[PDB]
């Protein structure tokens, strides 16, 4: 390779990316100072003025436009789980006469219909 | 996703081919992000004497940033208070007169008594 001042430029750039650092003019210089490589400031500044808010992979095809990135999200997800259930309720109701009646007759053919 | 790699690069790149885990680091903590030394020390030991040259001319994909792993972030599960057996409700001062009622859905009282 020969190509130090871009690749040292881009290895910051994408380093800087998107964590708790800022992708600044300060920090690419920074990270060249860091390594101790030599790119001419035009990189850097451009670099630094120029992305911040370009995703990623844009830094391969900066110098000719770029591209957008895909992403994507993840879902919850859950459901009701049942435990237990009945429980013993002693009850009862005030009733004596059952299915009976205190009347009765023929109890058929009566003119209740139509 | 992105590793150390590119911090590897920034060491080799820098004109320095031994790989100091701690001068990855270096470039990492430099300008302030939260760097995990067994983490790092791992991916190289993981990338150690690999294809450098191959990674540099054309691997400006997945190299150094945001460690991959996610690191738990807004996750959840349910698994709040234990209901109880189904019985005895949380009333607000519940500790004036006992009493005893729970009358809402039966099915089958065992209908036993062999107690001794």
């Amino acid at each position: 390779m020969a190509s130090v001042s871009e690749l040292a430029c881009i290895y910051s750039a994408l380093i800087l990316h998107d964590d708790e650092v800022t992708v600044t003019e300060d920090k690419i210089n920074a990270l060249i100072k860091a390594a101790g490589v030599n790119v001419e400031p035009f990189w850097p500044g451009l670099f630094a003025k120029a992305l911040a808010n370009v995703n990623i992979g844009s830094l391969i095809c900066n110098v000719g436009a770029g591209g957008p990135a895909p992403a994507a999200g993840a879902a919850p997800a859950g459901g009701p789980a049942p435990s237990t259930a009945a429980a013993p309720a002693e009850e009862k109701k005030v009733e004596a006469k059952k299915e009976e009646s205190e009347e009765s007759d023929d109890d058929m053919g009566f003119g209740l219909f139509d | 996703a992105m590793r150390y790699v590119a911090s590897y690069l920034l060491a080799a790149l820098g004109g320095n081919s031994s790989p100091s885990a701690k001068d990855i680091k270096k470039i990492l903590d430099s300008v302030g992000i939260e760097a995990d030394d067994d983490r790092l020390n791992k991916v190289i030991s993981e990338l150690n004497g690999k294809n450098i040259e191959d990674v540099i001319a054309q691997g400006i994909g997945k190299l150094a940033s945001v460690p991959a792993g996610g690191a738990v972030a807004v996750s959840a599960a349910p698994g709040s208070a234990a209901p109880a057996a189904g019985s005895a409700p949380a009333a607000a001062e519940e500790k004036k007169d006992e009493k005893k009622e729970e009358s809402e859905e039966s099915d089958d009282d065992m209908g036993f008594g062999l107690f001794d």
